[PDB]
């Protein structure tokens, strides 16, 4: 598929809407070229990445995005099936999905985007086999998340 | 043994259903669950009723008759099952008759079958 | 109730007293099969056979309950005393062809 | 059976068919259908099998309590048991019952209380518990505290009352209102009640020596007024009740007079079957001691109801303990082994053996079978 | 067999303990007491409740999930009993444990086991 | 046993003395007794056999219904069972209660309802019902709707009360208001209560990964806070609860490097015991496959607790599905072969087969002692 | 009773209709365990896994009764449309440590 | 024993009592000698007998002497023991026994007691084994008594 898409509907997702003041960095410019997110297991990114979550993403998704209001975030089952992968995920959050999980961009920076995705892919609790969004070095470190 | 030869009783093995004082007993001997020769269990009744028969003790050469109560109030032990019909006549002759279930007169009206006992009641050659 | 049991247990044929009003059980039946007593008599049935044989009357007659009596053996007793007058029947629990009566009057 | 619903499921599966499951229903009665009880050596609770005597196959099960007494009705629309059961398992207030069931569905029709436990409890006897023959009335013994039985209204799912009766065992009901029950002295007493008070009863005469025993399993074919009744030599007593009479039929001999110098005794539990439409007699028999009487026995012998006529002798190749035949034109022996909790069903004309069914509870005993029309 | 070897499954008879489907099935196949593969006996209510297993099916090479839903409210049929605990876990992990009455959601509240049935609920290869 | 009593019988009459029947006591309780409970495979009624390992005599029996839970006091002042019956065999209004009885007498003492049939029906645990150290209160699980544990008052025979726990199976109790479970996520809950709203409740860490399988019959050593817990492997986890929290001891690996080269792993049901006194775990194994764990088997390995040392191997000769162990200083070790509904008592020190106790119902599987003083 | 019960078999993931209130049960959970709706909703379940689980109310939750739905399997649906608002709880009733929520408001 | 005494006592008993109208027969002459009765199994003397049971008897022993007010007469057991022979039933006859059973010598001649014997013998259902009072031609054609 060619990238970026609105997941429920309006197709393309319209990148002109995004703040510019985060929109610069080497992951946003690596992302937007290859669907790929350099923050997923950064462990140094992954304390700002949690605020991140606890701000905006916990009070629906609860705690370790394992659900609350919203649908758990932290296995292989993704009501979107897109969302195996970064670019779904991404498209998820810019976007915006249906009801109260509207678009993202008006609150975060792109950059902040991939952050708390990188926080979410931390809080998987599967295995690293279905963790498609891992390189091997990264699945090589990565441990099921224990709260 | 072949089960339709005759009958040759011994006296030297009580849980064996050739011992001679059970020549007409049906269902379990006692002893083989917590009972002795002429005792119940513990936990089960004791009926006062019986059918009888009359048996050939092969040491002193005497017949003597034996009173088959059963011990009662309790299913079926499931050990030591002999059937032997010695003497052994239709219900329609019951003091002899030994697919009744003799509990009768037993506390509590106990009536479940658990086992026979084998006491001597008197001589009858 | 209508009767006292004197002793619960079978006592030996040879202990009934002298000159006692006796029912004897041989030959599969009670010889005296409709005895005829007073108020204040006592009854007492002797087995004169191998086989054991006792007495029984059922609820509702010697009282509330049936008196399914003690298993006799040969030469043993048992008696009862009736006190109120009556015609109580009687069978043998193992053997309930064996019947019998006592008449109380 | 397996191979067949294997090839069955298997290809169900090639085909993608996913299994929505359910309860089934038994096929309704045919002459085939034949019953098994396991008394289970006096266990507190026991089974009755329901199986498919052509094809061999088990098709039921009924659960019951301690040394019931199943009946069948010969037409096929229903069958019952008499049972008893203890609130703790075999101890505690007992509970005597009638169940009556459905067929089809084996669920229950009815459950009806026989007030103060009056059930009788022996090893099976099945005419100890007999159906009337319109279907309507169950009639059972009680030993104790006298002898009585009981009648119990089928239809109105009720237990009427005892009937005080002398000192007479086994219900043969001929009508009704009628039965016939076998006495000590030697007679069979005819009971007719509906006479509301106490019913009428008639003595025939004595019909067998004080030594000649008669076997606590007669066979009773209702439909036509026959009881066969052997003694422990393998005497045939025949009885016929067609007429609200009992006319004394002419004593048969089973055995051979060398059968009889060689030793040959009648010997199991359900020892005798009577066909019914061919008129004959089938009995268990095997060489013995006089006093094992009680124990499986490895031949059959066929003959003749009129005549006494020997028509077959079959080498059964099993210890069986019970026979039985169905009552249709050509007929099955079923032969139960109580060792074997097995059921061999043989063909009755050749005895050729044909299936068993095997795993039939823990000591199975007695076999019934519909006469049906 | 050895009961200790691996279990090498059959698909040629249903009634047999190593029938493919019954890989984790304790207690006694339906089939052999008036059900089929896939159904309850006469008289006997069907649990919905179930603990499952993946069998190797040697005819089309396919693992299929089997639901192992009991069919209840009758004493043990006492036929064709057959365990098998292939891929079967303790009970703290309920879903694969068959030592556990599934007989939960059958009508009445019917309890009492009387047989297994193996239908398929998907395919788990 | 007969001979012994037939000599004695025998010269009992030779000598004159005829017989008066009574109701046997069983003699007072000692280390040397063991209770062997046969759930007949699922059957609704069950026995309990109380059998003498000593002289290898049953010396009483109780009746119980389906799947029962049987509980034995350390002590010996009395055993009891929690038990399920049915109003019509196996259908009907269903009943659960829990029975004790004294151990001389095997009378009855109590029988107490609980409420809304909240048994768990599952393969005899002989950890899914407890009783607490003092022997006043008995704990049962409950799975359906929702993990609970009732509790009931042995003293003032009552119900007292359903406790909801977390996701965990199995009571272990360690004090009058106290006891473990272990849980799905591989921890340890500890559950105080008497804390009469809820209880409360704590976890230990998580001490097994999600793919190690610790076995549902574990050894308790109550007199010695010992948890004994195999794996699926031989791997043996222990944990000791003597202070009141759980210390996590290290695991010992049952098998030798070359055994579980060659295949050999533990299978049975109740696979383990645990001799207090000595300090020895026993367990069950033989060469199998992976997934037949749940197989007889026919060798005992027995260890040094503390070490991992293994001391013994013995060469049982029956196929062995449950193991125990008397808690004296010479112990037996009772070996029960479901298949051969026998009882092998053998010597715990050289594993020489001593006496056997046979037909021990349809299926027994689970034996008991009690751990005396 | 506070719930109806719309169709009381399983029918197929599929039929669901067009955005409607859904809980999808995968990876043995109950995926939104915290639903709220509003009085008049209906929430469908959707098995989305080859094991069966269904949903279980026990009694005094929904009526009188406890409603054990039927067993779901993979891509199958099952509704219930709540008529009086409240916190009902509900489990699975093979696995009981499967556990959700509805709340109506 | 020398033959005749009470039986339950005043031991010899005294013949001066009887009625002369009936000491005469060859019977009463045969078992005063002998212990005797010549009147057992006589199809001549028992129908008489079986009416002078019925007149005398019946109403306390029964019509076929199984018992009703008194004992049974029927049976291989007595109360006496001596009543297995002819000797002792007629010193129970003549002598009496307790009770409303008197010494019978004031209705009935010698003759007609010995008459009454045979017909209390001939009701007996026991067996010819204990028919000890029959000789064994009398035995051979003894058939145990039916109502
Ligand atoms: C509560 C008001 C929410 C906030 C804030 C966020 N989300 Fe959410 N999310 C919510 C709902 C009700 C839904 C369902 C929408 C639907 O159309 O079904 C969701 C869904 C998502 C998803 C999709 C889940 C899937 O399985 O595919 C994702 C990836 C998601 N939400 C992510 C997410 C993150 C990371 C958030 C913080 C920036 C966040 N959500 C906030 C409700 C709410
Ligand atoms: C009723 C008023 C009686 C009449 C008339 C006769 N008998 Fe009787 N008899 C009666 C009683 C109450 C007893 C018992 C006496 C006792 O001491 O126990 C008897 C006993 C006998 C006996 C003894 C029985 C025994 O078993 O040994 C005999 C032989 C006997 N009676 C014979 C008999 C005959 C032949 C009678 C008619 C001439 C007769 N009795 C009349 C009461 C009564
Ligand atoms: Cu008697
Ligand atoms: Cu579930």
């Amino acid at each position: 598929a060619p990238q970026f898409f609105n997941i429920i509907d309006g197709s393309p997702l319209n990148f002109d809407d995004a703040m510019e003041e985060g929109r610069d960095t080497e992951a946003v410019k690596h992302f937007l070229e290859t669907g790929e997110n350099v923050y997923n297991e950064d462990p140094e990114i992954l304390p700002e990445a949690e605020e991140l979550y606890a701000g905006m993403c916990s009070g629906c998704h609860g705690h370790y995005a394992e659900g609350k209001i919203g649908p758990g975030l932290n296995d292989a089952y993704w009501t979107y099936p897109g969302n195996e992968t970064d670019v779904g995920l991404f498209s998820t959050l810019y976007g915006g999905a249906t009801g109260q999980m509207g678009p993202m961009w008006g609150s975060l920076t792109l950059d902040e985007m991939l952050r708390t995705m990188a926080w979410v892919r931390h809080l998987y609790t599967g295995d690293p086999k279905d963790a498609s969004w891992l390189t091997d070095e990264q699945k090589a470190g990565f441990t099921p998340f224990q709260p | 043994t072949d089960p339709r030869a005759k009958w040759v009783p011994q006296d030297n093995d009580i849980q064996a259903c050739d011992y001679w004082r059970h020549c007409s007993i049906d269902g379990n001997i006692c002893d083989c669950s917590g009972g002795s020769l002429t005792n119940c269990p513990p936990g089960t009744k004791l009926a006062t009723a019986s059918w009888v028969a009359s048996c050939y003790n092969p040491t002193d050469g005497q017949s003597y008759l034996i009173a088959y109560r059963d011990c009662c109030g309790y299913n079926v032990s499931g050990r030591c099952p002999c059937l032997n019909t010695e003497g052994e006549l239709p219900v329609y002759r019951p003091e002899f008759a030994n697919d009744i279930i003799w509990c009768f007169g037993a506390e509590d009206d106990a009536m479940t079958y658990h086992c026979t006992i084998s006491p001597i009641v008197g001589k009858a050659s | 109730d209508k009767a006292t049991i004197p002793s619960e247990s079978p006592f030996a044929a040879a202990e009934v007293a002298d000159g006692a009003i006796v029912v004897d059980i041989a030959k599969m039946k009670y010889e005296t099969p409709e005895l005829h007593v007073k108020v204040g008599d006592t009854v007492t049935w002797i087995n004169r056979e191998a086989m054991p044989h006792n007495v029984h009357f059922v609820a509702g007659v010697l009282g509330e309950a049936a008196l399914k009596g003690p298993m006799m053996k040969k030469e043993q007793a048992y008696s009862l005393t009736f006190t109120e007058a009556g015609t109580y029947d009687y069978h043998c629990t193992p053997h309930p062809f064996m019947r019998g009566k006592v008449v109380v009057e | 059976q397996g191979q067949a619903a294997a090839r069955a499921a298997a290809a169900d599966l090639a085909a993608g068919q996913d299994d929505e499951p359910r309860i089934l229903e038994a096929p309704a009665p045919d002459a085939r259908r034949v019953y098994v009880n396991d008394p289970a050596h006096f266990a507190a609770v026991t089974q009755q099998f329901v199986i498919d005597g052509e094809a061999g196959r088990v098709i039921g099960m009924i659960d019951g309590g301690f040394l019931p007494n199943p009946v069948v009705a010969d037409d096929g629309s229903f069958i019952a048991h008499a049972s008893t059961v203890f609130s703790r398992i075999a101890r505690g207030e007992r509970t005597d019952y009638v169940e009556v069931f459905d067929p089809v569905t084996l669920l229950p029709t009815a459950d009806i209380e026989l007030p103060d436990a009056p059930r009788f409890l022996v090893g099976t006897y099945p005419w100890m518990t007999s159906l009337t023959p319109d279907g309507k009335t169950l009639l059972f013994y009680q030993f104790s505290p006298a002898p009585a039985v009981g009648v119990v209204d089928l239809e109105g799912k009720a237990f009427k009352r005892m009937l005080d009766v002398p000192d007479c065992y086994h219900i043969f009901p001929t009508a009704p209102d009628t039965f016939f029950m076998h006495c000590r002295d030697g007679s069979l007493a005819k009971v007719a009640f509906g006479t509301e008070g106490t019913p009428e009863i008639t003595h025939t005469e004595v019909f067998h020596p004080e030594d000649e025993f008669l076997i606590n399993h007669p066979a009773y074919s209702q439909k036509a007024g026959r009881l066969v009744w052997p003694t422990y030599t393998g005497k045939i007593h025949q009885i016929d009740l067609s007429s609200g009479d009992a006319k004394f039929l002419p004593a048969v001999e089973a055995l051979t007079e060398a059968e009889r110098a060689d030793g040959w005794r009648p010997g199991g539990w359900q020892q005798v079957a009577y066909h019914r439409a061919l008129d004959r007699i089938y009995l268990l028999v095997d060489q013995r001691d006089e006093w094992r009487h009680k124990t499986a026995s490895r031949f059959l012998v066929v003959l003749d109801a009129k005549t006494g006529e020997r028509l077959a002798k079959f080498e059964m190749g099993h210890e069986i303990d019970s026979i039985n035949v169905s009552q249709d034109e050509k007929p099955l022996l079923y032969a139960l082994s109580t060792g074997d909790k097995t059921l061999y069903i043989h063909d009755a004309e050749s005895g050729e053996e044909l299936r068993s069914v095997n795993q039939l509870g823990h000591g199975p005993q007695v076999i019934t079978t519909a006469d049906m029309g």
